[PDB]
């Protein structure tokens, strides 16, 4: 179960927190009104975080502390809503029987028990806040039968704990107050219990063959990948609109629209034209690049292979209703010998084509597309980038 | 009215009607009879308004616990009047004290109340004071202090009409206004024609009377 590991890590945290030799010291304050022992101030825990965790931002360490304290690992002695506030207020750890890691789950009758007990310990005031008084009103109206032993065991517990010493009753009642704060919190702050429903739950011959495919699994050195990754970063590094953008026009930040609108304009910017020059794949991604490359191929009387590859791609878009209607037709137009558009195949290519053409398939012309595609990538794109039209358009 | 007993409210209203007497009083000339009746009417009005109000609130608290434990009608409207008559009595014995000192010693012999002083060189008569009215004020102060502690803790109930708001604010208002009134009039023995005073009594009365009629009575048609 996932969150179990999370709670385990934070358990590591608090275990290092109340360390014998290091740790925060749980002090005993003396006041003009009273003498309160076994507390400490939130500035202490803030300092402890910053020391032993090296959390550079005070705010960041404070937010870590915030959610920790909203998972019941320490609470403010005079408040319902768990929030760590860096100041002189008094805190306390929680008990190993009342962590939240212990799969606990209170229920409505037990909330009634704690309500009767708190309301009946003191009888000097309605020692409570308006939300908890509201909850008790509902519990009354709906629990008409079962009240009595609730009251019974409540005052029984009151005697069984008051019989022990006066500071004991105080600390135990403080703890077993806060632990019900965290498991039924004030209307505002988020519950920290819930979870998402998603987590709501020959033999050696194939073995040996896996070993052999790992052998023939061609790999390259990490330095090679390093160069590839750095270089693919660099070639658009000057295009990153987060890090260093030359067009400062930011429709988000600087309330402009012109950047995208220039992007909509079919006329390519000089960035655009320099960016075409990296790879014809990116070109074909560009509609503008498709148009200009196709123009050159036409004016050079060489506008077929691109026509084919566009044909393959535009075929790979329609549903299964038209796959046969196109495959036979595209064969008869390009891959049927005797048609004007003469795609050119070798032995195994045309063999594969002839065998598959009976059956229209989502991966029909894979090897032929590879063949013509390596052809175009090897020949066309180079001369295009080398071409006068490319140079004249990249100049301005 | 079932949430808040009939007879409590008739009690309140009657009492405060009577508390409106200070300001039909002064229009007539000051004499013996005047200042005496003033103190009668004041103190009667005072207890039989603020006192019963405070005790209603005490009942709220007790019915709460009574009801939390075993609905068995812990405190009833039958209980209020008894812890009223006590106070009514005490105040009777007091008035008899003061009233006796006058009516048996300083009626005719040596002192009086119909009595005037002067601003610069001009005359003005009135009633006046001694240490008793001081102690009177300080009692009113403490009494409502107790009432305020009551309307302090009782701040969280799930209740119908939020009477607590209304009551508690009458209480606080009254304490304040009374402190001020008495402090002024108990510095100002010398600088007080009839008019300026009559201003002051008009203030105190319409303020707290109208206030602590309204805050409780009127919202019980909304």
């Amino acid at each position: 179960s996932p969150n179990m590991l999370v709670y385990r890590k934070m358990e590591d945290v608090i275990a290092r927190m109340q360390d014998e030799k290091n740790g925060i010291p749980i002090r005993t304050v003396k006041s003009f009104l009273s003498k309160i022992p076994s507390v400490f101030s939130g500035s202490d825990i803030v300092q402890w975080l910053i020391k032993n965790l090296t959390i550079e931002d005070p705010v960041e360490a404070l937010h870590l502390g915030t959610l920790m304290a909203a998972h019941g690992y320490f609470f403010p002695i005079s408040d319902h809503v768990l929030t760590l506030k860096d100041d002189g207020t008094f805190y306390r750890f929680q008990t190993p029987y009342f962590w939240p890691s212990n799969c606990w789950e209170p229920e409505n009758t037990d909330y009634a028990v704690y309500l009767c007990k708190r309301t009946m310990q003191n009888k000097a005031r309605l020692e409570l806040a308006d939300y908890e008084a509201e909850s008790l009103a509902r519990l009354q109206r709906a629990f008409a039968r079962k009240w009595e032993f609730i009251f019974m065991q409540a005052e029984a517990q009151a005697k069984v704990d008051k019989k022990r010493d006066k500071i004991e009753r105080k600390i135990l009642d403080s703890q077993e107050r806060a632990f019900w704060d965290v498991h039924r919190p004030v209307p505002g702050c988020v519950n920290t219990t819930e979870v998402d429903i998603k987590k709501s739950s020959d033999e050696l011959q194939q073995q040996i063959k896996y070993w052999q495919i790992q052998l023939d699994r061609h790999r390259l050195k990490m330095s090679k990948v390093a160069d590839s990754l750095l270089s693919y970063t660099e070639q658009y590094l000057e295009y990153d609109p987060f890090l260093l953008p030359p067009d400062p026009s930011n429709p988000w930040l600087s309330d402009d629209t012109t950047f995208w609108e220039l992007e909509a304009s079919k006329e390519p910017s000089q960035q655009r034209v320099k960016r075409w020059g990296f790879g014809m794949d990116e070109a074909l991604k560009d509609p503008v690049g498709r148009e200009q490359f196709l123009k050159f191929l036409e004016s050079e009387f060489s506008s077929e292979n691109l026509r084919f590859w566009l044909a393959v791609e535009d075929l790979k878009k329609r549903p299964i209703k038209e796959v046969p209607s196109r495959v036979q037709e595209i064969w008869q137009e390009f891959l049927a010998p005797g048609a004007p558009s003469a795609i050119n195949l070798d032995s195994k290519s045309y063999d594969k084509t002839t065998q598959n053409v009976k059956e229209p398939g989502r991966y029909t012309f894979e090897d032929a597309q590879e063949h013509i595609y390596k052809l175009m990538k090897s020949d066309s794109y180079p001369r295009f980038i080398r071409s006068s039209a490319y140079q004249e358009l990249l100049q301005a | 009215i079932r949430a808040s007993g009939l007879i409590l409210l008739e009690t309140i209203l009657f009492g405060s009607l009577l508390l409106y007497f200070p300001v039909v009083i002064l229009y007539f000339e000051p004499s013996t009879f005047r200042c005496i009746l003033l103190r009668w009417a004041r103190l009667l009005g005072f207890a039989t308004v603020y006192g019963t109000v405070t005790l209603k609130l005490h009942r709220v608290l007790k019915v709460f616990l009574s009801r939390t434990a075993q609905r068995i009608p812990y405190m009833t409207g039958g209980r209020v009047m008894r812890m009223l008559a006590v106070i009514l009595l005490v105040v009777f014995w007091f008035l008899i004290g003061w009233t006796s000192s006058v009516c048996q010693n300083l009626e005719k012999q040596i002192s009086l109340i119909g009595q005037g002083k002067t601003s610069d060189h001009l005359i003005f008569n009135m009633c006046l004071i001694d240490r008793w009215d001081y102690m009177t004020a300080v009692a009113e102060f403490l009494f409502l202090l107790w009432g305020v502690y009551l309307c302090y803790a009782v701040r969280t109930v799930p209740s119908a009409f939020h009477e607590p708001r209304y009551m508690a604010v009458a209480v606080h208002n009254e304490l304040i206004i009374s402190a001020i009134f008495h402090t002024i009039r108990f510095v100002l023995a010398s600088r007080l024609q009839s008019d300026w005073m009559l201003m002051l009594y008009f203030a105190h009365t319409h303020l707290t009377v109208t206030v602590t009629i309204g805050l409780l009575l009127i919202p019980k048609f909304s």
